[PDB]
DNA sequence: CCGGCACTGGAACAGGATGTATATATCTGACACGTGCCTGGAGACTAGGGAGTAATCCCCTTGGCGGTTAAAACGCGGGGGACAGCGCGTACGTGCGTTTAAGCGGTGCTAGAGCTGTCTACGACCAATTGAGCGGCCTCGGCACCGGGATTCTCCAGGGGATCGGGC
DNA sequence: GCCCGATCCCCTGGAGAATCCCGGTGCCGAGGCCGCTCAATTGGTCGTAGACAGCTCTAGCACCGCTTAAACGCACGTACGCGCTGTCCCCCGCGTTTTAACCGCCAAGGGGATTACTCCCTAGTCTCCAGGCACGTGTCAGATATATACATCCTGTTCCAGTGCCGG
């Protein structure tokens, strides 16, 4: 089935523990559709790297070397998982 | 027929205070994570049909995100003190976003 | 019926009844303050403990300041004077002696660990045989401090509605407790009180029968 | 082979390997030849800015009363020097968390 | 069973030198992971950069001296200064023997 | 003689804005701009020669750097409900950026 | 020998000048704590660059600085620049 | 003494005597504004023209409104009403026919362009001699527009401390001249005056002898 | 050599040197052996990106009645196309100027 | 003495009379133009580099310069240069 | 009262004041065109290995079910913070005159960049021998919980001893 | 007058306490050994990259004089920060009820990863011949710049047309 309205499964009040652990204080009442656009661009920009790495290789199968790779191509390197 | 006393209650911005101290130092994820693997199926629904994931590929993405928000939300506190202010808007995070060269 | 009240039972801790108990934290759990080896009052009153004003205790293990450190007031039972004195508008009331610096607080409230459906049982017990309860303070959902059977001098208390004493949360070794704290600053030789909000499901009784401006209200409104 | 065989990390006094570093650099699309001494040359800064971090990183797990390295004490390590700081900027720790930092203005005063 | 192929990394290394800074410490096998990481990161920012040194001057060698310079471009200020010193101590106690 | 009214204050300044970014030339001195690099050189090595044209490469990333970088300083300024821009909103620009 | 030494030429960048570049990027109105200000924030830029053009000249064993020096040490830093050569 | 001052050369454009001229620009330094062809007020005046806000003048041959635009009034000369008169209090005056909203302008200030040399010499020739020549205008360093031999219905005019009017210089052509306007709106058939503010070398002569609550003043206070 | 010497770029109807490009990549250090089709998929892409940014420079230049090409109109170009901007994001043009612009709090009322 | 020097001048105005017949350039743009070709000619070369290596090869070959300009390129500039290098390849091939 | 005669002016003439186009004075610097040659690209073979194609094995990704408890959703009060309006005074902008270096042409000079020729030491290549490093199977053993008597202290327990209203 | 029988402040037989502290017990994740196979060290041979010495000639540095545009003080008026006060609304802290994330099992099969075999695509050599680069001849870009009769518009003037006054 094609799946659709998932972007609501990131509540609000976990929008809350990630705004506390930056440092902020006191929140307004926009700000949570706000939050959810920015994280929805950031996601695509890497999916179809880490797709297009996938396809040149002739595989199925999205590995976890594909999403390092489509990372660091962007000045976002990661330590830790290989 | 008796009356139960109740203390008085906390001042705005102390439970809030607790909470900053408590989350600045530990460690864990901080979204769940079956809501986020199922955003995730969807959005690459739309490059390529029918693909699979490895179990470890979804976990690193969930690492990145957060890095990104909790430092974009450190960017745009200052920009609400700046100005003056207690609370964070909206106009924060685009002014944030323009200076740092996104939007 | 003119001398002090009718004996009651002198204890200094909480004991439990039910089956929840304190929950014995460990030393890894317990927050730190930002406070160095200083002039005379670290950790004190005055200054800024980032424990102290968001309403913390410390424990001498962990705090860096040692022993020197004037937060641990839980713990060491330093009470104040102010013995008891009979009352003539209420039963019996208490009295101060000296006078008390605005920011300093006074003995513990403490009693027994009841819960909510042995209250319940409590309450219509006292309805049913002529008791009518009045010794009763709620913490946290299904743990409560009564002091019937137990309790110190700050049992013998009443009620106002311009007082000068609080009563807030504070933990401590994580569990949660309850001190009174003074309002104003009072001179030696008077009645103090501290205001208390009732939460009930039956009927009012009363109205507060002292004498100020907005000494009049009611039991259960404002 | 005639005498008796030693390795090049014996030779310079190093613990990292010498001969898998020329490898690498042999096989790797960099040039046409290489000299004799740049194995021994980049080993050697290898092991220190190494052992750099490992001193800070046990020092940190010291003052938390704990006998073992873990993710956060090497995120500790790091973000306290402004030279490592420097190095590593734009990098992500896996499971490393933040530094605790309140500002001034939002603490309650009376 | 099929005994899968090997696969070499950095982690006996790393654990020699741990055993003279810390003679009693131990190390988490997630906390290896991040220093494989970290070795192979700067090997590769170095050999690079000496890559382009000898072409800008119509080189085909890679010596001990495009090294040195490399180092001078990478790393910071005070960082800089004893890592030349460990090199060019190595390298003389290399070639005496 | 009778003179006539001076111009309003904010005229003289929109009328400049908008014909310096019309024009392409070089904005400092040649000679002022040369000897302030022939002395921060001397701290590395003594005794250099510039070519012509190494000191006509400098100057375009210096002018580059700062035109681009006031453009930032004008939006705190916006933001905070003024009109000048004073030295405290540079430093917000440059931390945000990721310099200082 | 002809070793002139130079000293105090930071204050060669004039005000007029600073209004100029400010006047370029869109700006009404300027306090006046600004020049002092915009002399350090240039002091230190020039330094980052001269320091690595130096660097890439003495490996070449040379005296005079060229303009693929400067090129190279600025596109080192992402700051690439069109024109000069390369 | 009774009617139309004696005969005085009319000139229409501002001729030259000295050694400076006009300077004819090409179209390749001359500003062009940002405006679309729309309705009735196009580069008008309830409009955001931003060469008319800079007090510039738009030139046919780049304005995109081609021929519809409003911002054409220097070198057309669509001169409104209030020809000259006689007043009683002061020499002749002007009186209007029809009430002019504020945002309009008068007649533009033609002359000689004398230099400063020639405006001493001549001021210093009608001194010796009691002439007492009060026709100039500074508009820039060395050049002067002398309204004495010559003129228009401009040069009639008279000083007031509460003006309706003011001399405010465009950049038409990139040449700069000087056009009277109106401050706010005024009735029908009343004086149009103008404040200008005297520089004197020497001593101040007279009093604004106008009737109003600060016209008591002098020539040349401030 | 028998039959009559005919380039490589002319069989697949180019304009850039494919013979050129060949050499440039086998001696730059990029792999061990290069293809066949590389040089001829490689040469297209190079002469496609060149021939789109003179075609706006055209356009901007006849805009102001003139005839040659300068530095200027080249950043008129490349600072008003939407895919440009993105790809010529940190480079800077010797002699280009900036993009008229004036904010909207800062014009008289 | 005075060897040579190698650029892209003779095809950069044999590019520009196909699309604008009267129209000149100066020096200062065709060494802009210059520096834009070699700029991007090495952008595209040293990913191909890295893909062939990440996958355990040893030849550059068109299908790893296809892969690498659906990554550099945004948008439809991507669309219309594969379009434009596969009628290159397909008509050198068939001669 | 009619004619003679002196008196007078709107308007154009002569010579001139002055506004617009046209025939030389002479420089003028940079993009667009010819021509030889020298090096680099095209044609025609041969030789060895890198990548393509087909089977075989087993790991790991996807899907379904049940139970328990922690987290998300919803509705209330209330006090504190965002925002608008005034008022005062300091500091930046516009204009004018005097003082100071930047810019533009020369003239003389030598330091060092760039190219050519010779020649010795250094890195690729190949065959033979042996030990350093990776994978799998095992211990040992210091960590979190249960006892667990019983410990320095306090506490419920009613008990003894100084002290009286009448008792004697 | 002395004291009887009860009477409330000191006093301690077990107790109870949590728990200072002194032992079992079940624990996963770091440490440890014993084969074993393939990648690093040893020993010669060969040919090209790079070091070193000369020599030619560009171009970077220094000095001198002249003209003029840009930098520097100084005065004055007003528009813009910055602080203070009052109102109201929207975000935070608390209780109840509802929903879906987690954890532990079981089950079926798609596709990732080796291993063997064969063929065609690319590097390496010799010939050979024309494209691209440096230098030299040529036509404007048509700018900018002065003289020069005289193109229509402003004006001192001299004989000419109306006009009023003196006279016969
Ligand atoms: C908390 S108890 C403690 C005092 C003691 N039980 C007594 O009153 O004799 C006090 C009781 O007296 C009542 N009370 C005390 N002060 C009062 C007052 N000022 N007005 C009304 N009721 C009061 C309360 O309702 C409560 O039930
Ligand atoms: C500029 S002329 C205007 C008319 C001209 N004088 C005429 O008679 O035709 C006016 C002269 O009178 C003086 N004046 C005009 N109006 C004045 C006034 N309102 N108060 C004092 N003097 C005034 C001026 O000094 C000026 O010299
Ligand atoms: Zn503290
Ligand atoms: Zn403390
Ligand atoms: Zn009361
Ligand atoms: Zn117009
Ligand atoms: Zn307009
Ligand atoms: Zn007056």
């Amino acid at each position: 089935k094609v799946l659709r309205d998932n972007i609501q499964g990131i509540t609000k009040p976990a929008i809350r523990r990630l705004a506390r652990r930056g440092g902020v204080k006191r929140i307004s009442g926009l700000i949570y559709e706000e939050t959810r656009g920015v994280l929805k661009v950031f996601l695509e920009n890497v999916i179809r790297d880490a797709v297009t790495y996938t396809e040149h290789a002739k595989r199925k199968t999205v590995t976890a070397m594909d999403v390092v790779y489509a990372l660091k191509r962007q000045g976002r390197t990661l330590y830790g998982f290989g | 027929t008796g009356g139960v006393l109740k203390p008085h209650r906390y001042r705005p911005g102390t439970v809030a205070l607790r909470e900053i101290r408590r989350y600045q130092k530990s460690t864990e994820l901080l979204i769940r994570k079956l809501p986020f693997q199922r955003l995730v199926r969807e959005i690459a629904q739309d490059f390529k049909t029918d693909l699979r994931f490895q179990s470890s590929a979804v976990l690193a993405l969930q690492e990145a995100s957060e890095a990104y928000l909790v430092g974009l939300f450190e960017d745009t506190n200052l920009c609400g003190i700046h100005a003056k202010r207690v609370t964070i808007l909206p106009k924060d995070i685009q002014l944030a976003r323009r200076i740092r060269g996104e939007r | 019926n003119s001398r002090k009240p009718p004996p009651y039972k002198h204890i200094k801790a909480n004991k439990v009844i039910g089956k929840v108990q304190i929950q014995v934290a460990d030393l890894s759990e317990i927050p730190r303050c930002n406070c160095k080896p200083a002039d005379e009052n670290p950790c004190g009153l005055e200054s800024e403990c980032l424990n102290r004003m968001l309403q913390y205790e410390c424990h001498p293990q962990v705090c860096p300041a040692g022993d020197r450190c004037q937060n641990q007031c839980f713990t060491k039972r330093l009470y104040p004077d102010a013995e008891i004195i009979k009352t003539e508008r209420r039963g019996w009331g208490l009295r101060t002696k000296r006078s008390i610096k605005k920011g300093e607080f006074v003995n513990e409230y403490v009693g027994e660990l009841i819960d909510k459906e042995e209250c319940r049982l409590r309450i219509k017990r006292a309805h049913e045989n002529s008791v009518t309860n009045f010794y009763m303070l709620t913490v946290t959902k299904d743990r409560i401090i009564d002091a019937g059977p137990k309790g110190n001098y700050s049992r013998f208390m009443n009620h106002s509605c311009n007082p000068n004493c609080e009563a807030q949360k504070w933990t401590v070794n994580g569990d949660v407790r309850v001190g009174l704290f003074a309002l104003c600053d009072i001179p030696a030789g008077m009645e103090l009180t501290f205001n208390y909000n009732l939460d009930c499901l039956g009927n009012g009784r009363t109205e507060c029968h002292c004498g100020a401006d907005n000494c009049s209200g009611f039991l259960g409104v404002r | 082979t005639r005498a008796k065989a030693k390795t090049r990390s014996s030779r310079a006094g190093l613990q990292f390997p010498v001969g898998r570093v020329h490898r690498l650099l042999r096989k790797g699309n960099y040039a046409e030849r290489v000299g004799a001494g740049a194995p021994v040359y980049l080993a050697a800064v290898l092991e220190y800015l190494t052992a750099e971090i490992l001193e800070l990183a046990g020092n940190a797990a010291r003052d938390n009363k704990k006998t073992r390295i873990i993710p956060r004490h090497l995120q500790l390590a790091v973000r306290n020097d402004e030279e490592l700081n420097k190095l590593l900027g734009r990098v992500t720790i896996a499971q490393g968390g933040v530094l605790p930092n309140i500002q001034s203005v939002l603490l309650p005063k009376k | 069973k099929r005994r899968k192929t090997r696969k070499e990394s950095y982690a006996i290394y790393v654990y020699k030198v741990l055993k003279q800074v810390h003679p009693d410490t131990g190390i988490s096998s997630k906390a290896m992971s991040i220093m494989n990481s970290f070795v192979n990161d700067v090997f590769e920012r170095i050999a690079g950069e000496a890559s382009r040194l000898a072409h800008y001057n119509k080189r085909s060698t890679i010596t001990s001296r495009e090294i040195q310079t490399a180092v001078r471009l990478l790393l910071p200020g005070e960082l800089a200064k004893h890592a030349v010193s460990e090199g060019t101590k190595a390298v003389t106690k290399y070639t005496s023997a």
